[PDB]
RNA sequence: GGUUGCGGCCAUAUCUACCAGAAAGCACCGUUUCCCGUCCGAUCAACUGUAGUUAAGCUGGUAAGAGCCUGACCGAGUAGUGUAGUGGGUGACCAUACGCGAAACUCAGGUGCUGCAAUCU
RNA sequence: AAGCGUUCAUAGCGACAUUGCUUUUUGAUUCUUCGAUGUCGGCUCUUCCUAUCAUACCGAAGCAGAAUUCGGUAAGCGUUGGAUUGUUCACCCACUAAUAGGGAACGUGAGCUGGGUUUAGACCGUCGUGAGACAGGUUAGUUUUACCCUACUGAUGAAU
RNA sequence: GAAAUCUCCAGUAGAACAAAAGGGUAAAAGCCCCCUUGAUUUUGAUUUUCAGUGUGAAUACAAACCAUGAAAGUGUGGCC
RNA sequence: ACUAAUCGAACCAUCUAGUAGCUGGUUCCUGCCGAAGUUUCCCUCAGGAUAGCAGAAGCUCGUAUCAGUUUUAUGAGGUAAAGCGAAUGAUUAGAGGUUCCGGGGUCACCUUGACCUAUUCUCAAACUUUAAAUAUGUAAGAAGUCCUUGUUACUUAAUUGAACGUGGACAUUUGAAUGAAGAGCUUUUAGUGGGCCAUUUUUGGUAAGCAGAACUGGCGAUGCGGGAUGAACCGAACGUAGAGUUAAGGUGCCGGAAUACACGCUCAUCAGACACCACAAAAGGUGUUAGUUCAUCUAGACAGCCGGACGGUGGCCAUGGAAGUCGGAAUCCGCUAAGGAGUGUGUAACAACUCACCGGCCGAAUGAACUAGCCCUGAAAAUGGAUGGCGCUCAAGCGUGUUACCUAUACUCUACCGUCAGGGUUGAUAUGAUGCCCUGACGAGUAGGCAGGCGUGGAGGUCAGUGACGAAGC
RNA sequence: GACGUAAGUCAAGGAUGCUGGCAUAAUGGUUAUAUGCCGCCCGUCUUGAAACACGGACCAAGGAGUCUAACGUCUAUGCGAGUGUUUGGGUGUAAAACCCAUACGCGUAAUGAAAGUGAACGUAGGUUGGGGCCUCGCAAGAGGUGCACAAUCGACCGAU
RNA sequence: CGUGAAAUUGUUGAAAGGGAAGGGCAUUUGAUCAGACAGGCCAGCAUCAGUUUUGGUGGCA
């Protein structure tokens, strides 16, 4: 008998290849593996990682959250990698002339980027030209703003989102909310 | 618990600024082992001081052997010992050629006659009386006589064998 | 039935010391108090108001607000599985610096000095303290300390 | 028909098989709680040596 | 070093009895018009430091003093207590091993120290 | 062992205290049984225990004899017939050597009986407005099955 | 008079503080006198119970307006 | 009561698969993880919600904010103990002083009650001047330390402070030990919310295999070796094997292993061979053993049973009669090496038998009160029976000591399976990259969660699959 | 690594060498039996089951978490500030497949009971961290930039 | 009257049977059965490596 101090037989946790039975996104697992194992950059090992997230933990990252990075001091001519989808926003009036690699492209994203004199390339170009990703530059989506989270942690005076169907007055404004009905949170 | 050995402990209090150079106290312990011999010394130095192990220390372990193991003494112990009940003050007074073999004897003695464990016996003195007639007990005044002989009668013989073809006898 | 007021099985807690009643000497108003102090709880029987409960008798917090008369104490209290922060408002009668802050404020000042010295020369000068290290060897000499003691002394009733 | 009442037996070895945790400290605490007239002025006090900063290192 | 004012710790400072105290200060003391308060200038208020007294207050000393304070290989590593045994004992309980460890008791010593300012043969 | 016992603590007793044993009392508990172990008593029959009533042999006495009392070995052998009561318990008559105490699922209901409790009928007293209540009285009230296995009592029987 | 009013000495609280008990309090937290309404307005924060929900009770504030006092200060009901 | 074998509301059909916090059942394998009977609330107590325990999905990072542990430093507490010539409240006993309602007693009182003063015996869960042990809070640094000066409407008499800052300096001994198995964080959901047992503390109760708490360890949920037997005790926790060594317990035989060695104790006409545990007490015993204290004895001590049983004396009263022995009273020495107003047995009573006290005979140790080992008495229940059994007596019993030996699924080494983790592997990896391979660790499990697979009916595709030369079934 | 001057050898990152018999029931497997030791009847409720708790005489077949509306978390897929063809229409090899307009649902705006109002002082802010990237470095490191994310102080919008 | 299971039964054959029977580990005996000659089966010895056990003897403190 062992005294043992930890749990036995625990699986580490972290996904070690893609849900997806995506045969395209398995060859680029495939050439990442052998990039973070064939080459010390930390660059790669972080791209491998994130190959294998899920839908939820690669929120799509907008041009315009490209095009702030891009307004950062030294960071004009770096490639924008986005391990997720590129959407458009027409929020913004001025695109930079950049290189984004990125998984996926919406329509609108990959216009706006041709149009302002950029281009898009996959993750196996970016391989090409930058095995040990020299000059990138990593952008990653907001997870925290999903429509799930709102609700995540309810409770007294949490402050977070009730879960609920119908909004509006009659739909929980009322005992348990001011204190002029009872209590408030 | 094994065959005993008589250690030499000499023990100290530890030195302070105020006093230093303490007391340098000495007992004479029976014990299997150095180790044993260590904590009795510490035990009855509870007795005695205000002192302990963490407040004191050992400076000596001495092994005493007899000074003549092989010529056969007669020996006077004196020994406080617990019983179901009470403590008690005894006296036995043991013929043999070592004090660590008369201790032996007499923890033999207490345990067979008393049920008194190594546990619950204090040592209190272990003293050869010199001369014959100062001795006090008939049980060993009485291996003190001019010329002593006395047989062994009825001699039970041990066989290797399980079965035997004589019917044998128990002379002597 | 059963009995759980605010101030239950404080018999001899809140009681004052022996010949130690009255009035608060003026030491306790002098004392003056910072946010990020380190002060112990102890309540005082005479003082009834921004008195602690029970539970912070004898707790050690960090001081995280200042008031006119009171002092805002941070407390990590067990409930359950986990510590849970807690915030309490307190007369300064019930509260004073506890002295442990003050000697490792001292420790820190002494060893930049350590360290100070050493600089110019005379590096590892040891600033981190060591346990209690096992005795070394020595010499221990019975000129006017011969070695004599007795045996175990034999029962006497002493009645 | 009587049961058991209260005991506390296995409530600490429940309490530690998940490992009792400190409340994760931060720099920057909250300042919930504090003298509302010392926060109103170190509200005017942050701004200030923010402007100061941004004037000099800008 | 005495004394005064404001203090810190709050009897080593308290309490009882008896003695000393130059100088200065403090004090008792003298007075009732005004401000003020009373049954009562006793307290409290004011006025003159003048008519006086160290008698008291105050301070210090004296006491195999009470109390208090400090320390002790004084009691005592005792009572107690954490841990251990397929230890003892019918049991009540007890012993041992590895640790921690008192109170009363008995002795010895001591009887305020000190901060800021002012003042004094 | 303070006293009683004419004197004498212990022949026989025995205060004030105190140590036990038993599980035939009654309490206390709720572990088993609520897809149920037939809930009182008696009759019948066997066996067991000893804390022995008688009987055998003894020891002690405030044992002269007779009769008694205390104690030992001892459960081998016996311990009854009746009035009243459903009774267990009790009480009385009488005989006797003696009318001792208990256990065996408070032995024993596919052994019986069914007086009692303890369903449904009915009456009384008290209580309740009432329906009804009462370990209060009173009366009437279905007692099933073995042909299996074991056990027991008897009866055959292969193989040597 | 053991005692009805007056006087002095001792008195560490052996009294008193609404109501149980515990704690606390002596130029006071008790007694008497004077003034008074902070037992008021507006919110958040905190403690106990606790799920760190509610209720009750309480704590320190902030922004007002007041009470009292020479003043510092105290006061957001009852010494806790 | 009866109303078609149906009656305290018939029968038939439908609503109706009426509801059920209640009972029963709930169907393949393997792998990994793995509980709770507890918090709060509820017309709640056989239920649920809530928090906790558990699984799964992971995410952000990569040795840290850390820790069911210690040390150092500094707090807190009022239980164990202790105390009552310290407070409160109980409590025993006298002393000394004193004065009033207290004592009949001056008309100032040996033979008094309170009260005071100094002592004395004993106590407290709801007493306390003290006061542990164990447990418990905090700190031991880069979010740090020091220097200089910037903001503010706060604050100060006043940049005096407060808080947050600019700039500069400090480094692996960066500010104790040990460890760290990765660390932190989130979502979601199962089961559970009857508990019970053991040590220690502890309440009610005479007690309980009783009822109720605290900490911990267990059983439940767990097999294995041992306690014959047993949920909980001891030991040790478990993939499949081999070898070795052991734990607890044992080694006469059943039964593996010494009828081993050593010192003693015990003889039971109920021996003993009981950790939990399956019982025995007070009180006793010239049974036997060991010991304590006191006294006597070689100048011949205790006993053995040899001699003397003395003056007043037939001692006073009285007993029908008491003379050494009915009682009251007595107990003086005339004394001797030596005989009492006699230790007893006695007579009407004497008398007489016989002794403490003393020797012409001895010869070595003796006497008393006790202490505790074993054994014995105390010690009585019911079917025949249980140190487990047989049996065991310088033990095969009891106490103690020393070795050798036996064997657990435990430890060590190796192999094989699986799981987890960390890695390697692309210019033909000499084509399986969810592949091949290297390295290390790990494996119990109810309720429960997840994963990988097996099997059945039917469906799309494929094997131009099988088959009257025999399909399916059995 | 060892020995040896060296070649080379070795017990140095896991067994080789030599020899015999048989080549079949010989070893082995399966099965019946015997022997040594062990092994209580499963399921269930339960703190506790072999239980003197309950269900089960046997066998075959049938036999119990399904479907639907709405929804939470997570994952996969398409598109993405949009998304959703299938109510319908067109078409068809005809319940299939393929094509499509306008709406509508949800989302892109919140807050208040409501009338209403309605989200940039700033490089969409400041501070502390933060993977990755860039520059200088043999490296250790230093500096710059720092997405997601965590803490905090602000700013804006609605209510008061 | 397709096939034609099991429970249960008859006959035949084989085996075992002192108050159940059934089962686990291992082997004996009886029965029955699969594969391999271009190494298959069971062994013996020597020299080694790994893990152990049991001796003999040497030199030191
Ligand atoms: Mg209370
Ligand atoms: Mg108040
Ligand atoms: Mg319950
Ligand atoms: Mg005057
Ligand atoms: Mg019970
Ligand atoms: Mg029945
Ligand atoms: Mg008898
Ligand atoms: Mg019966
Ligand atoms: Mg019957
Ligand atoms: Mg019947
Ligand atoms: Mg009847
Ligand atoms: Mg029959
Ligand atoms: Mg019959
Ligand atoms: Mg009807
Ligand atoms: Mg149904
Ligand atoms: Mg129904
Ligand atoms: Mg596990
Ligand atoms: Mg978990
Ligand atoms: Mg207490
Ligand atoms: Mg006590
Ligand atoms: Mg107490
Ligand atoms: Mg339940
Ligand atoms: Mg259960
Ligand atoms: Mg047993
Ligand atoms: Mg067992
Ligand atoms: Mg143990
Ligand atoms: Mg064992
Ligand atoms: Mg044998
Ligand atoms: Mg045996
Ligand atoms: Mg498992
Ligand atoms: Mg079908
Ligand atoms: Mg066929
Ligand atoms: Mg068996
Ligand atoms: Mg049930
Ligand atoms: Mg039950
Ligand atoms: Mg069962
Ligand atoms: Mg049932
Ligand atoms: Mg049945
Ligand atoms: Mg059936
Ligand atoms: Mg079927
Ligand atoms: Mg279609
Ligand atoms: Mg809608
Ligand atoms: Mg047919
Ligand atoms: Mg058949
Ligand atoms: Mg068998
Ligand atoms: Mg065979």
């Amino acid at each position: 008998g062992i005294d043992h101090t930890s749990k036995q037989h625990k699986r580490s946790g972290h996904r070690t290849a893609p849900k997806s039975d995506n045969v395209y996104l398995k060859l680029l697992v495939k050439l990442y593996t052998f990039l973070a194992r064939r080459t010390d950059a930390p660059f790669n090992k972080v791209v491998l990682k994130a190959l294998f997230l899920s839908k939820i933990n690669r929120p799509p990252v907008s041009v315009s959250r490209i095009a702030r990075a891009l307004k950062q001091e030294g960071a004009a001519n770096k490639t924008v990698v986005v391990v997720g989808t590129v959407t458009d926003d027409a929020r913004i009036f001025e695109f930079p002339k950049t290189t984004v690699a990125a998984l996926r492209f919406t329509a609108g994203a990959r216009a706006k980027i041709v149009k302002a004199g950029g281009e898009c390339i996959t993750l196996d170009q970016l391989a090409v030209r930058a095995p040990k990703g020299q000059n990138t530059l990593i952008l990653r989506g907001p997870r925290n703003s999903r429509e799930a989270v709102r609700h995540f942690g309810m409770g007294p005076h949490k402050g977070k989102a009730p879960r609920i169907l119908s909004t509006g007055r009659k739909f929980e404004r009322a005992r348990g909310r001011r204190r002029s009905k009872g209590f408030k949170v | 618990m094994a065959h005993f050995k008589e250690y030499q402990v000499i023990g100290r209090r530890l030195p302070t600024e105020s006093v230093p150079e303490p007391k340098l106290f000495r007992m004479r312990i029976f014990a299997s082992n150095e180790v044993i011999a260590k904590s009795r010394y510490w035990y009855f130095l509870q007795k005695l001081h205000k002192v302990k192990k963490a407040s004191g220390e050992i400076v000596s372990i001495n092994q005493i052997n007899e000074a003549h193991p092989t010529k056969v003494k007669n020996f006077g112990v004196w020994v406080r010992y617990d019983s179901r009940s009470g403590t008690h003050n005894m006296y036995k007074e043991i013929r043999d050629v070592s004090r660590v073999a008369a201790v032996e004897t007499l923890y033999q003695d207490m345990a067979a006659r008393h049920r008194a464990r190594f546990r619950s016996i204090h040592i209190l003195k272990v003293a050869e009386i010199e001369k014959t007639a100062d001795v006090k007990r008939q049980y060993v005044k009485q291996f003190l006589t001019k010329d002593l002989k006395f047989p062994l009668p009825h001699r039970v013989q041990k066989s290797t064998k399980t079965f035997s073809y004589k019917r044998p006898s128990t002379f002597y | 039935g059963k009995s759980h007021g605010y101030r239950s099985r404080t018999r001899y807690m809140f009681q004052r010391d022996f010949r130690k009643h009255g009035a608060v000497h003026l030491s306790t108003y002098l004392k003056v108090y910072k946010v990020g102090d380190i002060v112990d709880i102890k309540a005082n029987g005479s003082i009834q108001k921004g008195m602690p409960h029970k539970f912070y008798q004898g707790k050690t917090g960090v001081v995280y607000n200042v008031t006119k008369s009171s002092v805002g104490v941070i407390i990590n209290k067990m409930v359950g599985n986990r510590y849970l922060e807690k915030r309490l408002n307190l007369r300064v009668e019930h509260i004073k610096h506890s002295k442990c802050r003050q000697e490792f404020l001292e420790r820190v000042k002494a060893n930049a000095a350590k360290r100070a010295e050493a600089k110019a020369q005379g590096v590892a000068v040891q600033l981190k303290r060591q346990p209690a290290q096992p005795r070394e060897s020595r010499i221990v000499s019975t000129e006017g300390n011969v070695p004599q003691t007795l045996a175990p002394v034999p029962y006497e009733t002493f009645i | 028909a009587k049961s058991k009442n209260h005991t506390a037996h296995n409530q600490t070895r429940k309490a530690h098989r998940n490992g009792i945790k400190k409340p994760k400290t931060y720099k920057y605490p909250s300042l919930k709680g504090v003298d509302p007239k010392f926060r109103r002025n170190h509200k005017h006090a942050l701004h200030g040596t923010a402007k100061a900063l941004a004037a000099a290192k800008k």
